[PDB]
């Protein structure tokens, strides 16, 4: 009994109004929740009875839904309320919930500031080797790096508060076999904000 | 009304936990308890729910003989069982009262702090914290690179605090030697290089390590 929370990710400005949609692949009888969930808190909850507010939310929030479809609404969106949505059906067992809808702050494209450091010389002392690649403040928040002339991970930050944008640190991590091909190193950042890949390197 | 959870756990795979949650503030045998779990980056799974009153527990079928709830009325107090633990079981378990309007699932209302478990093979080890080198020689960028510690978290400032406008902090990352690696990162005018000496302090509790360490070019 699937719930399909839609869309996943929804970008979005201050006073919109937002339509988020849960779809249930068999009928629930109007047992559905909605909750909001901040990084870090816990989720609240939201609705109840799939149209009906709880205590302490503000009325810009709405929810109606009929059968196997299911809407939350905020009438103008609020800087509070950029957070994760999840709806949650008590229909029968298990009780399930969503996949979640993110909803981000909207602005404009904004291309990442790229930076490359070598490995430290103490790290070096260690036996073992990292290269990393920082792509400071870019939006949106697809952005490609690319490592090769390895195996590598990337982690990216959340979205600032004051700029509304995203950060990404990305380390191409080789100690093991100085690679097989060791010549030079380098990471290639696509994104859309620039006129095409933009490389940085040293060595 | 309020439900506190107990402490991170630590275990190896094969393991068991158990995890308590204490009712305040409310009469603890009036509602139903869910205990749901969220691992990182990843939404919300339903475990199942206990009734306090009757003692009655839904398990959700792909954890049934695997996970347990329980509850003891004298300290209304709640317990979840995971057992024959693997690393699909890391995250953060929570419990959660529900508004339990007309003894049915209606909602969950309040929620606990959140309890952290980690499922790994791995043992406590402090982080390795490495400078990450400004260059050239316009604008440029400073950091620190805090390297295979377990378990998470570890806490990372610039200035001792005092500057938090330019700060970026990643999340860590898993590594296929199973310890956790971050990076640190500020943005500065490139003049600021001979100038500025640029403090870095991390705190990793797990090992108790406390690090301070200095980046210049
Ligand atoms: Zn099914
Ligand atoms: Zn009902
Ligand atoms: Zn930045
Ligand atoms: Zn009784
Ligand atoms: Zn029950």
């Amino acid at each position: 009994i699937q719930l399909t929370q839609s869309p996943s990710f929804l970008s979005a400005s201050v006073g919109d109004k937002v339509t988020i949609t849960c779809r249930a692949s068999q009928g629930v009888r109007n047992e559905l929740a909605w909750y909001q969930q901040k990084p870090g808190k816990a989720p609240n909850l939201l609705i109840y009875y799939a149209s009906t507010l709880q205590s302490g939310v503000p009325s810009r929030f709405s929810a109606t839904g009929s059968g196997t479809h299911f809407t939350l609404t905020v009438s103008s969106l609020q800087p509070e309320d950029f957070a994760t949505y999840f709806c949650q059906h008590m229909s029968s067992y298990p009780l399930t919930f969503g996949g979640g809808t993110k909803v981000e702050i909207k602005r404009t494209v904004a291309a990442p500031s790229v930076f490359i450091f070598p490995p430290s010389d103490e790290q070096l002392k260690s036996g073992t080797a990292s290269v990393v690649c920082l792509l400071n403040n870019f939006y949106p928040r697809e952005a490609k790096v690319q490592w090769k002339v390895g195996n590598s991970q990337e982690s990216v930050t959340e979205q600032d508060s004051k700029d509304s944008t995203y950060s990404l640190s990305s380390t191409l991590t080789l100690s093991k076999a100085d690679y097989e091909k060791h010549k030079v190193y380098a990471c290639e950042v696509t994104h859309q904000g620039l006129s095409s890949p933009v490389t940085k390197s040293f060595n | 009304e309020v439900l506190v959870q107990s402490g991170a756990e630590v275990k190896k795979p094969g393991a068991s936990v158990k995890v308590s949650c204490r009712a305040f503030g409310y009469t603890f045998t009036g509602n139903a308890l869910h205990w749901v779990r969220q691992a990182p980056g990843q939404g919300l799974e339903w475990l199942g729910w206990i009734n306090p009153h009757s003692g009655d527990t839904t398990t959700s079928q792909k954890f049934q003989g695997r996970v347990y709830m329980t509850r003891d009325k004298s300290i209304n107090t709640a317990f979840l069982d995971v057992t024959r633990l693997t690393s699909d079981d890391t995250g953060i378990y929570y419990c959660a009262r529900d508004k339990y309007y007309g003894n049915e699932a209606v909602g969950m209302d309040v929620w606990g702090q959140g309890t952290s478990v980690t499922v790994s093979s791995a043992s406590t080890k402090g982080p390795s914290v490495f400078p990450l080198a400004p260059s050239s020689k316009g604008t440029a960028a400073l950091g620190c690179l805090v390297k295979d510690y377990f378990p998470e978290p570890v806490t990372v400032s610039w200035n001792s605090g005092a500057l938090t406008s330019g700060v970026h902090t990643f999340p860590a990352v898993l590594q296929s030697s199973g310890l956790y690696s971050l990076s640190s990162v500020v943005t500065v005018p490139s003049s600021s290089l001979g100038t500025q000496t640029y403090i870095c302090n991390v705190n990793h509790k797990p090992s108790n390590t406390k690090v301070d360490k200095k980046v210049e070019p």
